[PDB]
């Protein structure tokens, strides 16, 4: 919230890190996705239905009620205007807003995709253009070119354009990456169409920054999304025990205490190096994935043979417990978290048929062009087999961005005073005034608030804001700590 | 982005250079890897008197200059020449500043200890990279087709080579070369085409036997009943337009020209051939790694580009290979830029940034730190 | 269940290690007892520096490591290079946590006293097992085959041994031993068939001669008129194929290498041959206990596994024994695991339980107390 010189509001700017792509295809039994579908299919607005070419009936589109289609405490209905509404002040282009719309029953159509197997023969073959149709329309396509780039897939391998064949398995898994590439875009832009109105002329002097993100969970099962998340929260941590390093130690410069101290931060650069310095995590993660025959399997054995014995952070797991399986934790500042490798190279190479990618590009539906710019500009770069993406501007890694976009936070994290705000989550169980003990127990630990009352205790247990200490305490001496207090916010408790 | 967007690679050839930015598909800049030098005192008009030239105007202007190739066989022979072709390409050629850009080179299969620390001593020191990185041809071509373990048979402008990898390190020891490569191919087609009554006279019939060979050329399978063929005077013959009408027709020589690579003995060479050896390199690898190698022999380089060739490849080490084995014969359609495209995948990747030499390693462990 | 689940069974050979559960019919887990340390420093893809492999990574990437082998001859020779492949079985192979499963372990026929309490002190003192136990081989041969008396001929991979065993105790004056194994065996092969007219040159020929040596091999009874037999050249040839076409021939050679074990002659060994070694061991037995040992000689071991190898033995003793004698070789077919389930029987039994050294005996008695 970038605020005036005079101190009235001049601009916004928002910023998405870590979208769950996965609700869009999946869910589980007592989740939903995203409401928007429910939104839509909840009636309030009849067109929309009819418009996008479906039913009101969830259990039509499988990607939206592997889970729960209905919710007590929300009414589809209204949010579906308030969305809607929303959008209109936004700024959006009612072919946008229709882009928008039409666009996100198409993924929901996509799902909907079948095939079945050429006879004799192990390719996939179209089981109907009933959907396709629809799916074709619905984003500006051709149901035909549509069905083909993604049954006969026509890749660039050497200096051409080698054309090949698909399983059903390998369509079925193709389109659900698509429908989630696009949705996420989508989701993007949106974003960044938001931004564009929130861009005022007025001058900005200063700007107020509010960050929403996950804090260190710990799960039996830590898999590629654990490490990035967690990653950004030992980093966060970090990020207060210097501030408060440095915040501590003026204390002792304005009372004239004699207390030397080293940084807090310091004690978790270890942990932060080995993810994201040069031989790290992330590196041998995003180097083995230019590797056109790695494996999981291989990417371990590289992550080992590396840091293995050498590093103290990085530790073989405990393969028993509440654990699922093995292959390697790492000493956060919160705890030892055992992570699995497993989809790891995949997920980070972020695979997407590039034949079908090339319709997109071509739409009627310019949005839908436009959200796979940014891909039709970089294969400029990664012409033929093996190589590098980069080259052309097209992403090396999954992990290649959350890097650069969780540095360019933690930059303006750092030109910032931070400000703390610890959410807390009494019981499991949904009920005011209660709380489970080691429940919050937990929460505090990975919180921060525990580490900040150990570098407290340090020492020096409890410690006393100023004026905090002045209202309190006045009354001890009552007319000369008042007088103290009142006199110099600080020097007053003095 | 730092480096994602900003990491270079420069795949120096024996006739060509490919160059542009690790992400990018294929190479930004590829040109004629010669440095002119004008024989006489003068000037074009609207320029000043230039001391040199390099890639294409060297070439065009080929006629008032002394050409001169800093790559024989693969290996930098003339430093201060190189130096020039490098220059051009960061400053023309990509118009970037190299001091902000980290550099992926390559460098050839043999390639002395003492040069690959000599390119890092100008990289550093003469063009103030922030960070370099040497790989070896043949391994980023193997690479560029997904997998760590194969043979690459590379064939380029000035040489051919079969580099045995395994787990990613090239073997020393059953690394082949043969110099006969595109150049050689060029010249001999030439003679050929003369000898098929015609002639190349003026420099633009010179240069377009090239373009012939390019183009027009094919690797017969049964080379044997494909000259028997010939004579029949089946409608297997080619006809090209020259510059301009002199229409030049080529029916036979057209496959006579990579038969040559199979049969060094056509152009006086004694050396076994590529399919010979393919197989020796085998035969000389240890015998565990054998059946690997012998179902990933991957191509790579313009003269491997010839159609057929993977064919005539494939029944050639066929039947000099125990009938126990299974052969494969990979030969992609970028492979005119397989080396390259493998250094963009590399150096784009993820898990690269921790090989990178940096400034730092080498002003304080000499050039000895990138050598390996 | 606590421990009728969990009772662990390790078999330490020269070659291989044989784990599993007791209760189990056959081991979980054979592997090589070697322990690869790598030649140079470098890593496979994915993985990180690995200072060490055991078993089947370092048979798989030997190329690049130096093995070695912690067993000499059925006896611990390296204790570091030990506990490596013990750390391996549980953690790995196993993929158990040790110290809650007890351990069976096995020893060879003479092993050193303080071997026995150098393996209890790692077992107890660095594996942190609940409670142990270590079995001799031959014993658990025997009683694997129902029995108590016998005498046992166990033939693996570094060594052969006769154990004349009387109701459960083996008798230590009347055990021979004789270092000419299955090793010896795979190496005398492949002279004799390189000798044949043949070349095991890559690795991938070397690994291959002795899967001929198990498939192939036999022990022909009367050995003397099966040469003969081999002259007239009847279908007795046998052609196995290669990891390739390579159809490699054997005809004869097929049982020259189990007379190897008969005649130690054919490998300039001047010691006794395995029959005379059995007799032997039976003439430095009491007298009144000779009638049983000789019916009951069974047979345990991967070398002993050669066909026809029961009735030579039959008819080799039978010859040599007074004929009031009865003659019995018991051959089961498992017996290239007879040691490993005779341990699975025994530690999943009802009655084995009070024989457990337990952490309280160790802590309080020091490793004398399961040296016995």
């Amino acid at each position: 919230i970038h605020f005036g010189a005079t101190g009235k509001l001049a601009s916004a700017d928002i910023e998405t890190y870590l979208l769950e792509k996965s609700r869009v295809t999946f869910q589980l039994p007592a989740e939903r996705s995203y409401h928007i579908f429910y939104q839509i299919m909840s009636n309030k607005k009849p067109e929309l239905i009819d418009m996008l070419l479906i039913t009101t009936n969830p259990y039509d589109y499988h990607y939206v009620s592997e889970g729960e289609i209905t919710v007590p405490s929300i009414d589809d209905q209204e949010e579906l205007m308030a969305t809607d509404s929303a959008i209109d002040i936004l700024g959006f282009s009612a072919d946008e807003k229709t882009a928008i719309y039409k666009l996100t029953g198409a993924v929901m159509h996509y799902g909907n995709l079948k095939f079945k197997q050429k006879q004799r023969e192990e390719q996939a073959e179209p089981d109907g253009t009933e959907v396709a149709d629809k799916a074709a329309y619905l984003m500006g396509l051709n149901s035909a070119e549509l069905l083909k780039a993604l049954c006969y897939p026509r890749v660039g391998v050497g200096n051409e354009a080698v054309t090949k064949g698909e399983t059903v398995s390998e369509v079925h898994n193709s389109v659900g990456a698509l429908a989630k590439a696009v949705y996420e875009k989508m989701f993007l832009w949106m974003v960044i169409r938001i931004n564009q109105q929130l861009d005022t002329k007025q001058p900005r002097q200063y700007f107020i920054g509010v960050l929403d993100i996950a804090g260190f969970e710990i799960f039996d099962f830590n898999s590629f999304e654990q490490l990035c998340i967690n990653f950004t929260n030992e980093k966060l941590q970090q990020f207060f025990n210097h501030h408060m390093f440095v915040l501590e130690q003026e204390e002792y410069k304005k009372e004239g205490i004699e207390w030397e101290f080293i940084d807090f931060g310091m004690d978790l650069a270890a942990c932060i190096e080995l993810i994201e310095k040069p031989m790290g995590i992330f590196s041998i993660l995003e180097e083995e994935c230019m590797f056109p025959k790695a494996t999981d399997t291989s990417f371990k054995n590289k992550l080992y043979d590396e840091h293995l014995g050498k590093s103290n952070n990085f530790q073989k797991p405990k393969p028993a417990k509440g654990k699922a399986e093995a292959h390697f934790s790492l000493v956060h500042y919160a705890g030892t978290v055992d992570y699995n490798i497993s989809g790891w190279l995949e997920k980070n190479k972020d695979p997407l048929n590039e034949t079908v990618i090339g319709l997109y590009q071509k739409s009627s539906v310019k949005t839908l062009a436009l959200l796979f710019a940014t891909y039709g500009g970089e294969a400029e770069g990664g012409g033929g087999k093996k190589g590098g993406k980069k080259k052309g501007s097209s992403f090396q890694t999954v992990s290649a961005l959350f890097r650069e976009n969780l540095n360019k936070l933690m930059a303006n994290l750092r030109s910032t005073h931070p400000h703390f705000v610890r959410c807390i989550i009494p019981n499991e169980t949904k009920t005011p005034g209660a709380m489970e003990h080691e429940l919050v127990l937990h929460q505090l630990r990975c919180n921060g608030v525990l580490e900040g009352i150990r570098i407290c205790r340090k020492g020096f247990p409890s410690r006393v804001l100023y004026a905090d200490f002045k209202q309190r305490y006045r009354v001890l001496n009552a007319s000369a700590i008042p007088e103290g207090q009142f006199m110099d916010s600080k020097k007053a408790s003095e | 982005d730092e480096d994602e967007t900003t990491a270079l690679v420069c795949d120096n050839g024996s006739g060509l250079v490919k160059a542009g930015f690790a992400g990018d598909d294929a190479p930004r800049a590829v040109f004629p890897s010669i440095v002119g030098r004008p024989r006489h005192q003068g000037v074009m008009v609207g320029m000043g008197q230039k001391d040199s030239y390099v890639g294409d105007e060297a070439q065009s202007k080929r006629g008032i200059l002394t050409l001169k190739y800093p790559i024989e066989h693969g290996i930098i022979t003339n430093w201060d020449d190189m130096e020039k072709i490098w220059h051009h390409t960061f400053y023309n050629e990509l118009r970037v500043a190299p001091e902000e850009h980290p550099t992926l080179l390559t460098e050839a299969p043999l390639n002395p200890k003492a040069n690959r620390e000599k390119m890092t001593q100008i990289m550093f020191e003469t063009f103030n990279v922030p960070a370099m990185y040497v790989a070896i041809q043949a391994v980023l071509s193997l690479y560029a087709s997904g997998r760590t373990t194969g043979i690459v048979l590379d064939s380029g402008d000035g040489v051919t080579h079969n580099v045995p990898i395994y787990e990613g390190y090239a073997l020393p020891h059953a690394i082949m070369r043969l110099d006969l490569a595109g150049r050689d191919l060029t010249d001999y087609l030439m003679k050929i085409l003369t000898e098929r009554g015609y002639s190349f006279v003026t420099t633009a019939e010179r240069e377009i036997v090239r373009d012939i060979k390019e183009k027009l050329c094919y690797v017969a399978l049964d080379f044997e009943n494909e000259m028997a063929t010939a004579a029949s005077s089946s409608s297997l013959e080619k006809s090209y337009e020259l510059p301009d009408g002199q229409v030049i027709t080529i029916g036979n020589e057209r496959f006579r020209c990579p038969e040559t690579l199979f049969q060094p003995s056509f152009i006086g060479m004694e050396s076994a051939g590529i399919h010979e050896t393919t197989y020796n390199s085998i035969m000389k690898c240890d015998i565990d790694i054998r059946k690997d190698l012998y179902a990933n022999n991957v191509m790579s380089g313009g003269t491997t580009m010839y159609p057929g060739i993977a064919d005539r490849m494939q029944k050639e080490i066929t039947a000099l290979a125990p009938s126990t084995m299974k052969i494969k014969i990979i030969a992609p359609p970028e492979r005119k830029y397989s080396v390259w495209i493998g250094g963009s995948i590399l150096a784009s990747l993820s898990t690269f940034q921790q090989m990178w030499i940096t400034k730092q390693e080498y002003d304080e462990a000499g050039p000895s730190i990138v050598h390996r």
